[PDB]
């Protein structure tokens, strides 16, 4: 031999991302984590009241 | 031998058959022997059965 090879390679780019915007679900749900709490909290007080 | 004092089991090898054109690659298919001995020994100390390797030819 007397052999040196030093070596570089390349990435293939995983999938699942059509437009950045897909991560806006997440702001859906974190909105019906929003828009969920105030149903009950004033569902069970509106039994009390 | 293996079998008169039970190891784990024997990984045996051939010396010729782990060599590597590129630099780094021929050191570590050999410390991947020695690893699965490693861990057994760190992890129970001093009563683990043997872990036992067998070289075809290191000539």
């Amino acid at each position: 031999m007397a052999e040196d090879a030093d070596m570089r390679n390349e990435l293939e780019e995983m999938q699942r991302r059509a437009d950045q915007l897909a991560d806006e679900s997440l702001e859906s749900t974190r909105r019906m984590l929003q828009l969920v709490e105030e149903s009950k909290d004033a569902g069970i007080r509106t039994l009390v009241m | 031998i293996g079998k008169m004092l039970n190891a784990r089991e024997p990984k045996v090898v051939n010396g010729p058959e782990i060599l590597n054109k590129y630099v780094g690659e021929s050191e570590a298919n050999i410390r991947k022997l020695f690893a699965d001995a490693e861990e057994e020994q760190r992890r129970l100390g001093a009563n683990s059965g043997l872990h036992i390797i067998i070289f075809d030819e290191i000539d």
